[PDB]
């Protein structure tokens, strides 16, 4: 499986495998940039990777829809353009269980990144292609970035490190702001920080080894290290990190396109937003922490890896598709051996579908309640659906048949008020507060009273060698 | 030359284009909203803002109280 | 294409690869039925098989007529690939030319009419009874168009009503027959029993498809199956002919079998158990017996059976679009807001529904009217609701309106002891369910919504944007 | 001469007695209230209005985007 040491060696995979375009010409950055992603999923299938070459003010180039297809999600993973969906699910899952690989550290003069340095006057401008994004967005973003900061209390605890990625709305020439959801691995050090007035250390990295943005986007535990789980995914393969220049303890990809080294003033907010996200809607414009840029290092000729998202199933739709589904698995399997399978592609995790064997009488309600008590869908998982075995959460059409033979809404349903919410969710009428709705298509397991009957029908006798001889007749 | 979101005239230049002429970007400092001067942009009478909704605004995340 | 018997459309069905043939001589007990279950296995393009050979009985059979898309549209006489959109499209349009009186012709214009049994009585004769599933309680007629007359008002001839019914061959000359409470055939059984007289009935077997296809189709009582043929055939109305022993009562002139007979009155036997569409066996009750009086059949007459169990079987198939159709125009009727509906998964105890929300809490009074109708009061169990732009045939846009416009505290509403279905094998009162509401649409005044919930307008150059990016694939 | 309801200044005769000098009619033209000369209207401290009252009234029926 072939392992990507920088964003290049994965752009040159995509090409050579038809799953990357050039735009040679010359285009102004407005309205193209943007709509060219939205095109490029709106392509359905086999979408590609757009490279711009030429921006109309700018001197460098950017891609957008990088991870934009499950074609290009399958190389990432070093596999089959073609490799079908539960085959990647299968593959994550295996490479998931080889979790601790310590990442290699290597010399400054070894990395990429390090090769140009900026300190006198900043200016994201002069590197950056920045672009606006959607028309009503509050500035030019920086969607696709891999965030590192790490835990002040603890700073030398390498677990504590964590990378993720947060929206990033360009304020000056050498200020950003970005979301620090309150539900994030983010917020919780900035807390620490801010409860001591003290800034919090930030690198921002930008276009990546796509394991790497794949990771950032993970919603793993708080004391997991995301490089850590980068070398389980390449099979074991060590990633290269370095050590930042001006914060200790602050580690960044070595093959990375550009580092903004900066830090989050602290105990202020500033208006920012509003932005599209990705359930096709705009969100509006909060006051949230701003960035101060303290230095940049880049590679010679950077490439800016953004990415358009908005109305559903865009670039970013597949990123957080399986992202999100394999380490909801995991935890909940960690404690219920009994689950079978977890969907949590649909809009960020929202909506989850789970499947499990029921060991007792309500055990599906329980397998919704670890689910609801995991870092990532206690806050952001309101509607859960829970089937049985040999029902396939990935198959909406099973689902569809759990919900219509297997749901007594008298008890099957359950509505709890006042629980955790995501404020990107536009239903939740107390904003980031969302009562949550679990939904138990399972088939009653005792001591669970079932007076009716409920078992399926075993296919008659020669169903099975019927099969092929009628595909024989028809080979006619 | 006035904001486009907010209607105050304390905007500046934020940066010149890298290469050339070809545009420039200007900045509000009074909402922080951001604009090309090739891209001529219609706020949405519902993104609007004044300096009683940039008031009661809501912060993300909270800010911890000090010790 | 029209079709006046079972035999065109066969014919048409094997001349577009959608029927082979199985000239080997097979058991009639294990074969039949795994055969019709690995007919619907395939998958797509699933056609239909015909058995020349029965060990024991002398004629042949048909399974799997109506289980594929492809053979659902040629049915309606389009191309064998039109979509499952475009065929609904098309009915909806056929629809509309409702009244369209049926053809009456002479007795000996009438195919059916070939051969009369009058003596002894004996189903095995002329047709190959198989059992269907392992448990089942014995022979079953499942694929099979069931005349019946309002005996109040036995002159009219809307409320002559023809509907299919699963039925179990007790004897050489009884059968029972499943008159669900909630079906039409109840409401003129009710009549009859309350004065301790018979009901006349007709079971037909091996019909024009569209016939079979209005059986199964829930429209009002006061409308005439028959009529809506001749609209679904575009105008060109078809062809009955008078029962033998019953006036008032009319077959279809083109069926393979016709049984005349008649429900005893204020009796029940035990009937069942069967495999339904749930993918359950249903449990054994006291379900009505018929007596068979008389049988006229066409010379080699055909049997037209389906298998059905674990969904997606022949009958999914049947009942996917005569389901949606009727309550996507039931609800437009009163309601002009209504986009599209969807009541394909498991006989429209699952309903998704497509509207325009005319004001604040429209989506909830439109889930009333389907929870009014017909066929959805006691059918329909989980009623989705959502916005005029979302398919609701695409799941997976159904599955976005429920994460983004679903607030469970105000849009989820549950409501107990409502009319129910016994063949869902959910509910605990049985044939008695609690109904569950999921208004999956976006806020309009004057409910309040202080979110902004309004979709993204994509970027400028995206229309063109398109073209160019796949002008640049093709190198 | 004020308005009963909203204590405006820009209010104005609306129709005079069709016959004789019987009463007069005067309109508000801020918030629509109209009262004739003879009865001495005396609004309840529940029914008068205020700029601000009238920005956020809410509207019967809604009014249709544009298309
Ligand atoms: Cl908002
Ligand atoms: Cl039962
Ligand atoms: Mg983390
Ligand atoms: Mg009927
Ligand atoms: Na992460
Ligand atoms: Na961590
Ligand atoms: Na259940
Ligand atoms: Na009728
Ligand atoms: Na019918
Ligand atoms: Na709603
Ligand atoms: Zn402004
Ligand atoms: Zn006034």
């Amino acid at each position: 499986a072939k392992v990507y040491k920088d964003l290049r060696e994965f752009l040159e995979v995509l090409e050579q495998e038809g799953q990357l375009i050039r735009v040679k010409e010359e285009v102004n950055p407005e309205p193209d940039i943007a709509a060219a992603g939205r095109a490029a999923a709106n392509l359905g299938k086999n979408q590609p990777a757009v490279f711009f070459e030429k921006i109309k003010g700018y001197k460098y180039s950017v891609v957008t829809n990088v991870h934009g297809s499950w074609q290009n999600h399958a190389l990432m993973l070093g596999l089959d353009k073609n490799t079908s969906t539960k085959d990647q699910f299968y593959e994550l899952n295996r490479r998931w269980d080889k979790f601790p690989v310590p990442p290699n550290v290597v010399k400054r003069e070894a990395a990429p990144c390090k090769e140009n340095v900026i300190d006198k006057d900043i200016n994201l401008f002069e590197i950056l292609p920045l672009y606006r994004i959607n028309e009503q967005d509050g500035g030019f973003y920086i969607s696709k970035a891999s965030v590192v900061t790490a835990d002040p209390e603890y700073p030398d605890d390498f677990n504590k490190l964590n990378v993720g990625t947060y929206r990033i709305q360009v304020k000056d020439r050498d200020r950003v702001g970005i979301q620090a959801l309150a539900m994030h691995d983010i917020a919780v050090q900035l807390e620490k920080a801010e409860a001591e007035n003290k800034p919090l250390p930030i690198a921002i990295t930008i276009g990546n080894n796509p394991l790497v943005t794949f990771m950032a986007s993970t919603p793993v535990g708080y004391n997991q290290n995301e490089y850590e789980f980068v070398g389980a995914l390449q099979d074991g393969v060590p990633m290269d990190i370095v050590k930042s220049d001006l914060y200790d303890h602050l580690y960044v990809p070595a093959g990375s396109e550009v580092v903004l080294e900066g830090h989050i003033i602290p105990r202020v907010r500033t208006v920012e937003g509003p932005f599209g996200e990705f359930p096709g809607s705009y969100s509006g414009a909060r006051l949230q922490c701003e960035v101060k840029i303290d230095r940049i290092t880049h590679r010679t000729n950077p490439i800016f890896e953004n990415l358009y998202l908005g109305i559903p199933w865009t670039e970013i739709d597949y990123l957080m598709a399986l992202n999100t589904s394999v380490p909801l698995y995991k935890q909940l399997k960690e404690t219920m051996p009994e689950v079978v399978a977890v969907n949590a592609m649909y809009t960020h995790g929202i909506g989850v579908i789970i499947s499990t064997k029921v060991r007792y009488g309500g055990y599906a309600k329980g397998v919704a309640f670890r689910l609801l008590s995991t870092p990532h869908g206690m806050p952001y998982s309101k509607i859960v659906i829970v089937v049985d075995e040999f029902v396939d959460p990935f198959n909406l059409e099973q689902v569809m048949w759990a919900l219509t033979t297997r749901v007594h809404p008298g008890k099957d349903v359950s509505i709890i008020e006042n629980c955790p919410g995501m404020p990107l969710d536009p239903s939740t009428n107390p904003p980031g507060m969302h009562t949550k709705m679990i939904i138990d298509a399972t088939t009653p397991v005792p001591p669970e009273p079932n007076p009716r009957e409920t078992q399926l029908l075993d296919p008659p006798d020669g169903t099975e060698e019927w099969e092929e001889k009628l595909k024989e007749l028809l080979k006619n | 030359m006035k904001c486009h979101r907010c209607g105050s005239d304390n905007v500046r230049k934020m940066v010149d284009s890298p290469v050339g002429d070809a545009w420039e970007v200007y900045v509000c400092e009074k909402c922080c909203y951001s604009w090309r001067s090739t891209e001529n942009p219609v706020v949405m009478e519902k993104f609007k803002l004044d300096d009683n909704k940039i008031a009661n605004m809501g912060v993300i995340p909270p800010i911890p109280p000090l010790k």
